[PDB]
């Protein structure tokens, strides 16, 4: 039998809330309907081949809970105010790209330093491009759209980063046309050993397919890697080489950067309100910090010679 | 100074490798892929015609939505809701449930092929395709959040996707077959190509034409903004197609779009088809949904097709005789089974409106004209009992649509059977027999929900318990005729 | 007994589930069917009501019941007017 | 044969929503397409704007017709749909097809 | 970091020096500055209560009207010109035509006080209400825009400020009286404080409800979006009163908002007035202009003058007992001769408008009722003649606007005329003969358009003469009835 | 007797334009309808004071021209378009002010530059308003509507630059509390000899009221002056102080001061077209500029002790 | 003789300009006012229209003419009935 | 006298336009004065809030009530008039009178 009942406030799942659902929460929450029958993710036959892998890469993970959909964006972020502050950060670097050039600022850089960012710097776009490439896996496999929707900035946020670096490799290339700026990244990727720890940290960590452990592998372990031993150090080598206009766009990435261990670590404590979950991250961690101190310790010392 | 993009933009998608720490296979498997043995130096000359880059992105994206909820906070008491004819509202309440959650889902086919495609600049393309789903998702739950506290049916902008509801099952069926159960390649070529550059046209634009005639500028407003988005994303399939057909794989790729416009076909003709030549008012009805059908599918897509060197489908006699029948048996469908949906569908045969589908279907009178015939008289004689059904439409097994045909002086329906593993399906149209024989796997374990509700899965087995089974929560979410039959007050 | 079919009625616009009884015949078929169908969209008329495999054109015998058609459950089956 | 003599077209061109962009498009499409005939359907919400077989938009005769400062990216904005291939530049976008039907 | 505005805000207004190579006065002359005699010093703690600052002013303000373009843009197929009340029609030709290009007057006149008011913090928010008034003038230039095309009318809202039209000489008097025609402490306290924190909600506010019942919303989001700038810049006023009471000049003071009040009267209820009781169909008017006027006028601008200290105007009776009289016989001039204005007057005299009329007004059809009658019978038996003036209205030396009274039953009008410096005057109350009174040198020299007819300034000395020196340019600008006189048709 | 006549595309003034009347043109054109009297500029007596005023100091300029109304501003700047470009201009410099003090760039600098800063920096809040007030009286008196609008902007570009010093000044006496930062300004404008030079010619040129007058002395002789004797200088001793902020701050107030050049030579240019104009011209340069050159000696010399 | 006066009629709204001789007799003034009055916004009735300086009592001797009546060009008067 | 009466009120507050802050304002404005009474008039292109004597909007209150950041500079872009004296901050603004009629 079917009662009467009012018009609600808000969505079904969100009138119980106390607090007005705000726009986040109206736009963002539980959105997934490939989490609603365990036997069938998706609308077709059961043994389907994309239901066997989310079944197996999503519903198996050992990374467990009851209640995903309660993870909370700690930025709260949707797409209309993500594009309002990044429109105003890349405002900013694409203001400092004009003037720095206007003031013919790569040519004043320290003797030498085109070499240094030829080959520390300018591959960067396949490590970004990576960290692309593994936030929009962690984007679909994830089991609440909160953390997919973190994700898809994230994803968005590598490609930035990935245009940065290819506008400045351009750029630089015009002012020393004799480095191989813009034409043997490819190479240094595949062949430098410098890059060698980085690319076989990121061809394995593409290739984890269960969404925890791809989670805790690129949020947990590689992307703080990079802030501490590319980002930084780069900052720092910069400094010493003139080199004036690095510092300040890194500054900008590092915010997007902070942002991503933001979510991550609201991420980890929704999580660990499930013991077993403890066990289970460090484990990963565990795992692939190995690769990652390798990956690290290689660029480094590239970077210093 | 600035450096144009043209001097840079080959960096940004100059990043495929070639992997050394685990093989290609492993970092791009077929099943996920869909590369088809086509080796990575051959996917980088994917060329995206429709180009963007972040910083222009973030900027006219952000400048796109300024508007959009501009528009919407100016008209706010604007009436539209209170003033609107009540199948205007149906429209609204049909498209925000069909269509928010599933942009949502889109972010998922992009997701796909920004990982999984072998081609650099379908990735990149891809990235942009995932905020632009995002932003679409977002706003067609935004949008319709307001009138919540109006009508629970608006609800379902949110609830439809995750309800067994009859029409949301043949939605998901349909799309988590071409965008979120393939490989980046299908989703390229079923999702861009098949489905975003032809049939979404006519949702987006054909409606919103509809909706400036009705006044109501707020849903046009924002409907074609998002088509803007979707114009540049959608151009992903073209080049992953001439790719295809270069790397002799025409076959396969003919087969891809085959399947995926037919079945785009069959659903969007359930829900379009009645809003276009039923719930809209008459004097807002800017085209029929044939004319528009012509206008987009035969005339825009269809020649687009051609030129990116691919045949007609095979079927194309057969979809040129569906476009003049199927959705008039759709919408008597819907609207007799009204209950089971989560709007107010409006039966739109008033003898004006009859006039009217006489001229754009000849012979519409001696045919469904029947049918409502029987319908209008026991409306009029206080009979309502005929006017509710008592049992079950038989049901498409890939369509997850009732099997349907034409009614009246030339009466012809037909069923097409299939024996598999030991079960009998049934489908309505030989395409869609087709498309099931094209990978079983895909699709031979799913009930629809006639097989579920006899095989004792919808309890109690009566239309009340499918009902609830449906999602259905209130007395008030359930479908009715739009204008509580007033209309036949004007059929005296 | 309880035996599932799919049912187009003639002139009407779609199939639907009918439940028959295993030991109806095809006269009481058609009348499970009908009940649907007549007088809800299909106009009622003179004539006798047959039953018959879907698109077949071999007409049931009217005193032939469901367990002596061969007729399996779920099957589809048209009902029609003597011509 | 209503369906062959649609599908034998090569129109091509923009599909331009309703707003601010309109008439400087169809103006555009005329001045920047001296010896094509523009042909234009008015559907209120989007116009839809062809010429055969290639039509093209200059950056620099849009900000004419517009009037006010103009970047060709901008142009998505307001292109909600379009018929042909495109060919887009920081110049010009060309709408046209490879075939002759 | 970011710092807070209110720990660095002092030093954006620390701009007082003591000059040293030219006097003070010389810097500041009191013809332009208006300072009173009071000194530099005294004037620093002038504190402007709606602060705002640099990058915060252009960031808001890009977004103000990012709204307003994208609204006009996303409504121009609305049919707004087509579908709309000729009535309505007519409103938006006098808004734009007595509004655009004052808006850039008014730019003078926040310039006057950004160069020679003594207050650092005036200097500073005039700049923004500089700003503000150019943005205003802009937006109500490029909005009517795109309406040349269809109507001739609408040039009058570039034209309408450098014509001799009778109703733009009124404006140009009032406004070039206290925006552009005195120093910058009067322009604080009779444009800032008087016209711009009463008058002007009337009509970008008052006339917003209307526009919105009317379904205008490109117009309604405009004129409201405009007045968020207003309440701004117009707190300029206050603080400068204020001032002027803690050093001793209260007398001076109140003498300019006496002015000021009441010549914003007589002209706003010569244009407000007609489009709010008769122009605006009925089902259109959200209140009466008496209504508007009690909340906007008495209930809100009376107040909050009260509680900065100064006292109802000596005229306060007068002016109320002018609210229930003055706009129904200037709605009457304006349409009798509707051929020398540049928008067509609506009569708005059918029997359910003087349904309406009488119960806003009790008495109204013994009134005006009276003269109306008289027309409607000329009408109705097609007198055209008679319902077109052969002669010019009387028109006051102060509002040159004519002088009126109240007709019918109790007839009672009156002229208020002095010699001053062998000539004779005429004033349509005691307080405009008053307000000449104030200030001979400002007024005493300036002809009214019958001053000038009389004096052989208008060549031919017809009506069709003056229309001619008007500004007139075709057949077409001229006024007519907004209706063709259809409304005669329900007057049988 | 009247015509019938069918309407117009633009304006009745403009619908002779062969061009499409662009935004600046439609918005911009002809507005001042106080010049078409010459006896009565506004509608008042006609010898009622500001009447008088008007006559004397906008209709009796020695600069002359039949058509003012023809001057176009280069940039075509409406107020629409000028909010977007100084919105991006405001928020690149908002995000250096925020990224520099994260970095606690003003620790930084050389030792005594706040004292230099103190002394040569924060009084220019005064000059900044100076040049505020004396655009906003060229606004109020050009002869016509498109030269007046480059005024109001500039007038707007003056008061945001005397917002940067006021923020600085402030920002930097945080770091340094004990240099008179934010306290002494008002001293050094009226006592220090090396602000004098400056302090004279501003009070002078705020009493040429002449419109021609006012405008070549405040925009082609004063404000030259302080890009090439102020800006330019502060940036060369801020490099060699380690202020990196400044030079950066400087760049973007070069941009305005650039942009008010662009429409004083356009106007100049136009003026040109009448012969007398030259000589009218010369003569107040002549007459301006021995107490522009002594204000930048007075300063130059304070700033390099 | 072409003597301007501003006029108001009685149970009208405004006051006009009325163009009358200056040899004009107050009737002859009267009808020149009512001219632009009666029958365009004031109903025609019975009486005398007698002429007087605006909102004076002592009413102008019929027959009087403008030159006799002491009356300056451009001055107001008022056109009333006989009470 | 309807005059006296009119003029005879202590009545302050927002005149807030059309859009989007109307009911978080008119919601702020009951959350924010507890034992106030708030009054609302409609006149659709506005609407007309007011309290006796002070009527407080905070930031953090309209944030909340908004569902979105929000700054209280930004309250200029939807106030289109308002009633009593204004002191604002970046905290909240407050409406208020300081006679009592
Ligand atoms: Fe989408
Ligand atoms: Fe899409
Ligand atoms: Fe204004
Ligand atoms: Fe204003």
């Amino acid at each position: 039998s079917f009662e009467s009942k009012k018009p609600m406030r808000t969505w079904s799942h969100l009138a119980e809330m106390r607090k007005k659902p705000s726009e986040y929460d109206i736009v963002s929450r539980k959105l997934h309907y490939s989490t609603n029958n365990p036997d069938s993710p998706w609308e077709l036959s059961p043994d389907s081949p994309m239901n066997l892998w989310y079944k197996q890469y999503r519903n198996a993970s050992p990374l467990k809970h009851d209640n995903w959909d309660a993870f909370t964006d700690p930025d709260q972020l949707v797409y209309r105010t993500y594009n309002l502050m990044q429109d105003g950060q890349e405002s900013y670097v694409q203001s400092l790209f004009d003037q720095f050039n206007e003031r013919e600022h790569d040519q004043m850089v320290r003797e030498g330093w085109e070499h240094t960012m030829a080959r520390c710097y300018s591959p960067l776009r396949y490590l970004f491009h990576c960290l692309q490439m593994s936030s929009a896996y962690v984007q679909q496999m994830a089991p609440a759209s909160t953390i997919s929707n973190c994700c898809i900035l994230q994803t968005a946020d590598s490609l930035r980063w990935l245009t940065h670096t290819a506008y400045r490799t351009h750029e630089l290339s015009l002012t020393y046309p004799d480095a191989g700026l813009g034409e043997h990244e490819r190479e240094l990727w595949e062949k430098e050993p410098g890059w060698q720890g980085l690319r076989e940290l990121m061809e394995k960590q593409l290739t984890a397919f269960d969404w925890g452990e791809a989670f805790v592998s690129l949020n947990l372990v590689v992307k703080p890697m990079i802030v501490e031993s590319i980002f930084k150090p780069l900052q720092q080598q910069a400094w010493e080489n003139n080199d004036t206009l690095l510092p300040l766009l890194i500054d900008s990435q590092l915010k997007d950067a902070e942002r991503h261990s933001r979510w991550s670590k609201a991420l980890v404590k929704h999580a660990l309100e499930n013991p077993d979950n403890h066990a289970v991250i460090e484990g990963w961690i565990e795992k692939w910090r190995p690769l990652a101190d390798r990956a690290a310790e290689a660029y480094l010392s590239m970077l210093s010679s | 100074a600035m450096h144009p993009r043209k001097d840079w933009y080959e960096l940004t998608r100059a990043t495929n490798w070639t992997p050394s720490y685990v093989t290609e296979e492993q970092l791009f498997p077929e099943r996920m892929s869909g590369h088809m043995g086509i080796p990575l130096e051959k996917w980088e000359s994917y060329d995206e015609p429709y180009k963007t880059s972040y910083p222009e992105y973030v900027s006219i994206q952000r400048e796109k939505d300024a508007g959009a909820y501009s528009v919407k906070a100016a008209l706010e008491r604007a009436k539209i809701y209170e003033n609107s004819d009540p199948g205007w509202i149906s429209t609204l309440k049909s498209h925000y449930g069909a269509i928010a959650v599933l942009e949502y889902a889109a972010v998922t086919g992009e997701g796909r092929m920004a990982r999984f495609s072998k081609a650099p600049g379908n990735r990149n393309m891809a990235t942009f395709g995932m905020m632009d789903e995002l932003r679409h998702g977002q706003l067609q739950l935004f949008f319709p959040h307001e009138y919540c506290k109006k009508d629970r049916q608006f609800d379902w902008a949110w609830r439809a996707y995750h309800s067994n509801e009859w029409a949301a099952i043949a939605a998901k069926h349909f799309f988590d077959d071409i965008i979120t159960g393939r490989d980046a390649i299908s989703v390229a070529i079923m999702l861009t190509f098949s489905f975003e550059t032809g049939f979404t046209n006519m949702q987006f634009l054909g409606l919103a034409a509809d909706a400036a005639e009705a006044g109501d500028y707020t849903f046009a407003n924002l409907i074609s903004s998002i088509q803007t988005d979707e114009s540049r994303h959608a151009q992903q399939g073209g080049p992953a197609l001439q790719l295809l057909i270069e790397n002799g794989k025409r076959e396969e790729a003919q087969k891809k779009v085959d399947m995926a416009i037919w079945r785009a076909w069959r659903l969007f003709a359930v829900l379009t088809g009645p809003v276009m030549d039923y719930y809209t008012p008459l004097e807002d009805r800017s085209q029929s949904f044939k004319e528009f059908m012509y206008e987009w599918i035969i005339g825009q897509f269809e020649r687009s097709l051609i030129d990116l060197g691919l045949d007609k489908p095979w079927y194309w006699d057969l979809f040129l005789k569906d476009i003049d029948e199927l959705h008039h048996s759709y919408h008597m469908g819907v609207w007799y089974w009204r209950t089971t949906a989560w709007w107010n569908p409006a039966a739109g045969v008033t003898p004006e409106e009859r006039d009217w589908l006489e001229e754009k279907y000849p012979g519409w009178n001696k045919r469904w004209g029947r049918c409502w015939d029987v319908i209008t008289e026991n409306v009029l004689n206080d009979r309502m009992d005929l006017v509710s059904p008592e049992t079950l439409p038989s049901v498409c097994n890939m369509s997850q649509i009732p099997l349907v045909g034409v009614p009246g002086d030339d009466w012809n329906i037909e069923v097409f059977s299939l024996e598999h593993n030991g079960r009998l399906y049934h489908f309505g149209s030989e395409v869609d027999r087709w498309v099931f024989q094209q990978d079983p796997v895909q699709y031979q374990n799913h009930m629809n929900i006639v097989d579920r509700f006899l095989a004792g899965q919808i309890q109690p087995m009566t239309l009340e318990g499918a009902l609830k089974y449906m999602g259905f929560q209130s007395i008030e979410e359930m479908g009715k005729d739009a204008h509580d039959f007033a209309w036949a007050d004007k059929c005296k | 007994s309880a035996f599932p079919v799919h049912a187009a009625f003639e002139k009407d616009f779609l199939v639907q589930l009918v439940v028959v009884d295993l030991n109806d015949s095809m006269d009481q078929v058609a009348e499970k069917v009908a009940y649907h169908c007549v007088n809800r969209r299909v106009a009622p008329r003179e004539g006798v009501m047959r039953v018959r495999k879907h698109r077949s054109t071999e007409l049931f015998p009217r005193d032939m019941t469901i367990a002596e058609s061969g007729l399996n459950p779920t099957e589809v089956i048209d009902v029609v007017f003597e011509e | 044969t209503l369906a062959d003599q649609a599908l034998h077209n090569n129109n091509v061109g923009p599909i331009i929503r309703a707003g601010d962009l309109v008439e400087p498009v169809i103006e555009t499409a005329e001045i920047d397409n001296p010896g094509k005939e523009i042909t234009v359907e008015d559907r209120r919400a989007y116009v839809r704007i062809a010429a055969e077989g290639e039509l093209i938009l200059t950056r620099k005769t849009l900000e004419e017709q517009l009037g006010r400062p103009f970047n060709m990216q901008e142009l998505e904005i307001n292109l909600a749909s379009f018929a042909g291939q495109i060919q887009a530049d920081e110049d010009q976008i060309r709408f046209y097809f490879d075939k002759t039907m």
